[PDB]
């Protein structure tokens, strides 16, 4: 297995990387080849808490999560609020297919208690943000993929992407 | 394949042209001309076909059923026809140019944007598979432009400045360093980015008002002031002619399409704006 | 649907001469079967309350005052739940083996392709093929459609040539060259279906309706109205200049308010400054007497109300229209602001 | 492309229309508005710039008046009637090269007090003579509109 | 196994015929199709694999022995997907990632319902940023006057892209490839033009889900369409029926039949597979087999892109 | 045989002559002239067909119906016209010289550009192909001077030095000394670049304020002033008449257009800004 580690994008402040662990091998899914991002994957059923930066996990199919999918450890440090995976390539619903995956690997995610201290309720927005989105830019892609912000496809493409692609339910609590 | 060969031309505005459109668009313009998805004029494949039928069957009489067999036979039989025009695509549009000593000095230059430059490359390839008579020495030259999307370019010309319809300030960089150009004319070709190309194009077309006027008192009527949009002199568009295979066609493409030079392409010809000059891209390549 | 096609095929038999309702009745019994169809296709929907919910033993519960709001939400919900399926009432028809195998009844030409898609509708094969201008007499009249040449000023004056018309159509244009037998429907179960018929065949009533050509000439109507006896001598028999013959009426209150002026507001306008064998002359005609003339358009108006049905409902949507939207009352704690601000106020 | 010329063609103008106190100086600038802009497009920029500054009569609290319009809206243009019009159009041309970048606001502003460095002004405009009359059009053309509309007789 | 069909120009698949000069006082109108039904598709392929020795009188006998099997058909812009989604007569193109929370959606409470389904045909969906209506007007001259003739105008609303699109098919076959390739088309329309491309691609051919997607007009058989249509709610949750023409058949110069039809776009309950079936008999399950093989029973997952069939 | 018959002529002017604005684009002058694509003063045959057509209503009013059917109908037309009019191109226009030295001195000029040549050799060629017409004797002269193309040349005259419109100098070459002048006049004509031949041509152009005076104050009105803009006298601009076979070409070249010598176009005709000469290419040769 592939120690493939998936990183939200909400808006929270939190989300800088909290991995400090990068490519370690060669091999990623999510591309950004001269089209934008590639192979976006989507968590449906889970949410966003704004404190404590991870995906609250529910039941509702509406209320939904979308992040990358990097080959990073998770951090080494937690081991116990990460969801860790043992799942196939067809299991992983992807957005932007191009090329598909060797169908066996290891996927943790930014992971909470279902925490049943209060109910829920969990609230669509929007990740447009311009004076943020700028932020996006050189905050999580690049420190994965900083051969595209230097001398090749523009880091201007991942923009009108993240205001198109990434738009996540959250909590507000 | 049905489609054995294809016949690519350039149509070439000797006075300005006029294909209407009723009032499809806003701008003010009453008589607009025939735009495409994105806005650019476009002759659209029925007015060049009509024209061109309409044309050919006054000047060559006696081949009617030659041309009725390939173009339609407009009459009550319906037999299939058996070549196509597909819409004529903006190519380049003149414009006027002042380039700082820049230069052998120029007063007017051609310019195309790239998303018209990717229309015709999508021609291009189309018709690669079924012309034997491969035009890749045009097609490759769109292909190295192409590469080069993303800023404004000068194809043989070296100015590296210029200003464009006394408007627009621009600064041009060769292709890599040559290449021949398309249009043989002694001319530059400058392919602008889509923002500003779009720009330096709206700024050459022709958008004049027009008057009646009160014969008896020499005043203008009571709402007799009415808006037309032209096409300038020598633009350039680029259409294709697909032929199924037939002996007609034969005849057709040998016999027929050898002696059009001029025809006339839209309306109001009685401002004599109609005149046109197809260049059948397999001689100037 | 019934009883209007059953006094369609009475009243048309009736008049078995005259022309066009020998046709009426040609078709009224060649196409039985697909005219048992209703063309509207409505949908209904239903809710219901009890005793328990309005009563606690005789008398009226508390929170009673909240089931009819509560009850007619359902209802609404109920009609907008159906509303995302569309069934277009063509689809109830069985035209399979209709098209498939030329078992379809075509009075008139014969489709060189098939069918013929009727001219109104699109959807339907059409019955009723209608030949072009060649002409029509030597045309109408071999073929089954005219029995006579007599009857073909009538047949045109209520099909056009070149017109297709399926079995719905025609039941419209039947229907329109008779608005009485609406009577059918509009009082029912009052008269039977054979006393409303002979009222209408014991009368003459001719109800003439404006067609987009008559819209496209009041004002150059209204201006020969009114400069009359000028434009009337160089005519004179052009029917502009005709004198009203009948005492026809209409329910357009401008046809019917002056239609007494010597001026046969009657006139078809495809014939005079909107006909092309007659374009010139009635442009001099015009242009003598300093009658502009006339522009080929009219304006279509459509009204509707914003949010009204959504206003039924109690909601403020039409008070508030685009700063609230009926989606914010998915939570209308999201507007609460402005929600409550209008309704402390109301 | 210049579709913030219409609003920079609005405040400039404002500055101008202000700092007039004399009725007979906005008609004076109207006179310029159209007249100015006819000439630097058949004429060309520098030939009637030299016409400007000539007619403009620098040198004085004027030159310094300027500097302060740039920046201050309490400012005034005190002269012959010919005189603050034909600044004051000096003021729109420069308010421009200041607002797009085309000469250094830092550069224009000290050129404007050293005498020593207009004649280094001068000859910086004759060298961005074609790039300046390209850009300025819309500008200027606005503001022969926004005076014939604005400037009116009592 | 993949086709792509590249419409080099504006395109028109009108529907409800009759697009021709008729009535004398009087202009035509045709609009367009915003997806070409499988018999365009079908008729397309077909006349490229044309042989004589073949049919005489029949145009899907004759056509399904030569193409093997296609699949619905929907858009690719760059790579993404974008599928019908119809609604009360509103027709959407909505990407892939938007059908998931479907039967969720068509569940929820009254006001939460409208309110989801309103953004996805408003806001979601994605047709105008991708096909514009030009709405190019036409007319016939006459050389006598050398003007208009008498009212022959006509306005034919055709597709114009604003982007770059593909229709994007499948098929069974794989001998098919080097045939139909590269291959310049007179894609269905008033002489219009579009190029094909071949390329493999991997997809699911029978699946269980209880909501589909109808990437494809379902064909209903005409002896079930009472027990059908008093009782819609069963079987469509969102969409649009309505009686549609099969097309038109070149080889007799025929309209083909007429039968009523699921549109494409519309949201099939897992009860319309088992009802076909149940009511469709032998007698016309030969003949709806074929309707299948051009592609009209074509049915797709809200999960992901896997292709099911009806009668297959 | 597309055309029945094919008139080129020159359009001399007798006044300064004043077409009006007609174009869109905002401009510095108030009320401008017609502009060419290329940016010269041209006349939109738009302009030349509906003075000419009620110059010749009036001359010839028993012939008003061969002129309504060569010309077209004005209230109610049944059909279209027969003849055409093309947009007058800028052919030549003077320009004061001071010239330095030689033995006949010379206080004006014709100028003229290449690429105002080439549109007129653009015309030429078109019409040619389009009528049994061939103007060899044009031909031949302009395809002589373009061979020459990107040098200043004088035509027949020695100059080989000159200041022209008080501002640009330059060096002329001699051409032949032996063809014949394009037009009667004694005049040289100055065959200059297009990129000097631009800067020099609007020179020429007459650039003029009026105003309208209050008669009470004997002062300009409240903003009663405005901008205004001539073609010089002795422009020479080129236009073509054509028309198809109707028995009323034929008479319309037989008495109409041989009985056409002075014109009134374009508009501030009370101030006599429209006089005009037609000259005929059928006599100017
Ligand atoms: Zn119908």
């Amino acid at each position: 297995s592939t120690q493939r580690e998936y990183v939200f994008i909400p808006i929270t402040n939190s989300i800088t990387i909290d991995v400090k662990i990068t490519i370690g091998g060669s091999d990623h899914i999510t591309n950004i080849d001269e089209r934008g991002i590639h192979n976006v994957l989507v968590i449906t059923g889970y949410a966003v808490d704004e404190k404590n930066g991870r995906l609250v996990p529910t039941l509702d199919p509406c209320d939904y999560v979308k992040g990358i999918l990097v080959a990073g450890t998770p951090q080494q440090a937690q081991s116990n609020d990460f969801l860790t995976l043992k799942l196939p390539a067809n299991k992983l619903y992807l957005i932007r297919k191009k090329g598909n995956i060797s169908d066996d690997l290891k996927i943790y995610i930014p992971y909470s208690s279902p925490d049943a201290r209060n109910s829920m309720k969990t609230k669509p927005v929007s990740i447009s943000d311009d004076t943020i989105v700028n932020n996006i830019i050189k905050e999580v892609f690049d420190k994965i993929y900083n051969i595209t912000q230097k001398e090749k496809v523009k880091i201007e493409k991942v923009k009108e992407d993240i205001k198109e692609l990434f738009s996540y339910y959250a909590l507000e609590q | 394949p049905y489609y054995a060969f294809a016949e690519p031309f350039f149509i070439h505005a000797i006075t300005h042209l006029h294909v209407g459109s009723g009032s499809s668009v806003e701008e003010e313009i009453d008589l607009p001309f025939q735009r495409d998805e994105l806005g650019y004029p476009t002759i659209y494949a029925s007015s060049l076909k009509g024209a061109i039928k309409s044309f050919l069957l006054k000047e060559f009489p006696d081949k009617r059923d030659v041309i009725y067999k390939v173009l339609g036979e407009d009459e009550n039989p319906e037999e299939a026809s058996l070549g196509t025009f597909l819409d004529a695509i903006l190519f380049a549009i003149p414009s006027r140019i002042i380039e700082i000593d820049s230069a052998k000095p120029y007063v007017w230059v051609y310019v195309t944007t790239y998303e018209l430059l990717k229309k015709v490359k999508l021609y291009l390839d189309s018709i690669s598979q079924l012309s034997n008579a491969s035009f890749s020495n045009l097609k490759n030259k769109i292909d190295t432009i192409l590469a080069k999307e993303g800023k404004n370019i000068t194809l043989d010309s070296d100015l590296k400045s210029a200003i464009l319809n006394e408007d627009f300030y621009v600064e041009l960089e060769a292709l890599n360093n040559k290449i021949p150009s398309i249009i043989n004319a002694g001319v530059p070709l400058l392919v602008l980015e889509d923002s500003i190309g779009r720009e330096v194009i709206n700024r050459s077309l022709i958008r004049v008002r027009r008057i009646r006027i009160d014969r008896d008192k020499k005043v203008v009527e009571t709402g007799g002031l009415w808006s037309e949009e032209y096409v300038p002199m020598k633009t350039i568009f680029f259409s294709v002619l697909l032929g199924k295979e037939s002996k007609e066609s034969a005849i057709f493409a040998s016999c027929i399409l050898r002696n059009l030079r001029y025809v006339i392409l839209g309306g109001k010809e009685t401002i004599g704006k109609g005149i046109v000059e197809l260049r059948w891209v397999k001689d100037v390549i | 649907w019934r009883k209007l096609i059953e006094g369609l095929r009475c009243y048309s038999e009736r008049k078995r001469e005259d022309g066009f309702w020998n046709l009426v009745c040609r078709v009224l019994k060649l196409t039985e079967d697909l005219l048992q169809t209703t063309p509207l296709n409505i949908r209904v929907k239903q809710v219901s309350v009890t005793e328990d919910e309005i009563f606690n033993n005789n008398k009226l519960r508390s929170d009673s005052w909240k089931i009819y709001d509560n009850k007619y939400r359902q209802l609404v919900s109920e009609f907008k739940k159906s509303k995302l399926v569309k069934v277009t009432p063509e689809s109830r028809l069985k035209l399979f083996e209709l098209t498939k195998f030329d078992k379809l009844p075509q009075i008139g030409e014969k489709s060189k392709r098939g069918y013929e898609f009727c001219t109104s509708c699109g959807v339907l094969p059409a019955v009723v093929i209608m030949p072009k201008e060649d002409e029509l007499e030597k045309k109408l009249i071999d073929l089954g459609i005219a029995r006579d040449e007599k009857d073909v000023r009538s047949i045109k004056n209520m099909i056009s040539p070149g017109e297709r018309l399926c079995p719905w159509c025609l039941v419209k244009r039947a229907l329109g060259a008779e608005p009485r037998l609406m009577r059918i429907l509009l009082l029912g179960d009052l008269y039977s279906v054979e006393k409303i018929v002979n009222e209408i065949v014991s009368r003459d009533v001719k109800i003439e309706i404006p067609s987009t050509s008559d819209i496209a000439s009041i004002k150059t109507f209204e201006e020969m109205i009114e400069k009359k006896n000028e434009i009337c001598e160089d005519l004179k028999e052009e029917e502009v200049c005709e004198k009203p013959s009948e005492s026809v009426l209409s329910m357009w209150q401008w046809f019917n308010k002056n239609y007494y002026n010597g001026i046969n507001l009657t006139i078809d306008p495809e014939e005079y400054w909107f006909s092309e064998k007659r374009r010139r002359y009635y442009f001099s005609v015009f242009r003598r007497h300093r009658i502009t003339f006339p522009s080929p358009y009219y304006a279509l108006v459509r009204a509707d109300s914003d949010y009204l049905g959504d206003l039924l409902e109690g909601k403020l949507t039409p008070y508030l229209a685009g700063i609230i939207d009926s989606g914010d009352y998915a939570n209308i704690s999201e507007k609460k602001e402005e929600v409550n601000k209008l309704l402390e106020e109301y | 492309l210049y579709e913030e010329d219409y609003k920079l063609a609005l405040e400039a103008f404002k500055k101008v229309f202000n700092a007039l106190t004399h009725y007979g100086a906005k008609q004076a600038f109207r006179s310029r508005a159209r007249d100015l802009v006819e000439e630097i497009y058949n004429s060309g920029f520098i030939p009637t710039f030299f016409y400007i500054i000539s007619k403009a009569e620098l040198n004085s609290d004027s030159l310094d008046s300027l500097i302060s319009l740039f920046s201050s809206d309490n400012a005034i243009l005190r002269g012959s009637d010919e005189n603050v019009s034909y600044s004051a159009y000096l003021f729109i041309i420069l308010y421009y090269l200041i607002k797009r970048g085309i000469i250094e606001q830092k550069f224009l502003i000290q050129a404007l007090r050293c005498e020593k460095t207009r004649l280094d002004l001068i000859d910086k405009l004759y060298n961005l003579a074609p790039i300046i009359s390209a850009k300025i059009r819309t500008y200027l053309l606005a503001i022969k509109r926004l005076s014939e509309a604005l400037i009116e007789a009592r | 196994k993949r086709v792509l069909i590249k419409p080099l120009e504006p395109l028109m698949f009108r529907s409800q015929g009759e697009f021709e000069p008729l009535i004398t006082g009087s202009h035509t109108a045709a609009q367009s199709l915003i997806i070409p039904r499988p018999s365009t598709i079908a008729g397309m392929l077909g006349y490229i694999l044309f042989n004589k020795s073949s049919g005489t009188g029949d145009w899907l006998s004759d056509l399904t022995n030569l193409l093997a099997t296609i699949y619905g058909t929907f858009i690719e812009t760059n790579g993404e997907y974008l599928f019908p989604l119809r609604m009360g007569n509103h027709l959407a193109l909505v990407d892939q990632q938007h059908l998931i929370n479907l039967p969720t959606l068509l569940e929820k409470e009254y006001e939460r319902r409208e309110k989801g389904i309103y953004e996805l045909f408003y806001d979601k969906n994605k047709l105008f940023q991708i096909i514009n209506h030009q709405d190019r007007i036409g007319i016939s001259i006459d050389k006598s006057t050398r003007t208009v003739k008498e009212h022959y105008l006509y306005s034919a609303r055709y597709l114009a892209f604003k982007k770059e699109v593909n229709y994007v098919i499948f098929i069974d076959n794989d001998a098919i490839s080097d045939k139909i390739n590269g291959k310049i088309v007179n894609f269905g329309g008033e002489n219009r033009i579009a190029k094909l491309e071949v390329d493999d691609y991997k997809v699911d051919t029978s699946i269980e889900e209880e909501y589909y997607l109808a990437l494809s007009p379902i064909l209903i058989p005409d002896e079930a369409l009472d027990n059908f249509l008093d009782n819609i709610s069963d079987y469509v949750a969102m969409g649009k029926v309505d009686k549609i023409s099969l097309g038109f058949d070149i080889a007799n110069t025929k309209r083909k039949e007429m039968l009523t039809a699921i549109l494409e776009g519309s949201i099939v309950k897992r009860s319309i597979i088992d009802f076909i079936k149940n009511e469709i008999k032998n007698d016309l399950r030969y003949r709806f087999s074929k309707y299948e093989k051009i592609g009209y029973n074509t049915l797709m997952s809200l999960c992901k892109l896997a292709l099911r069939k009806i009668l297959s």
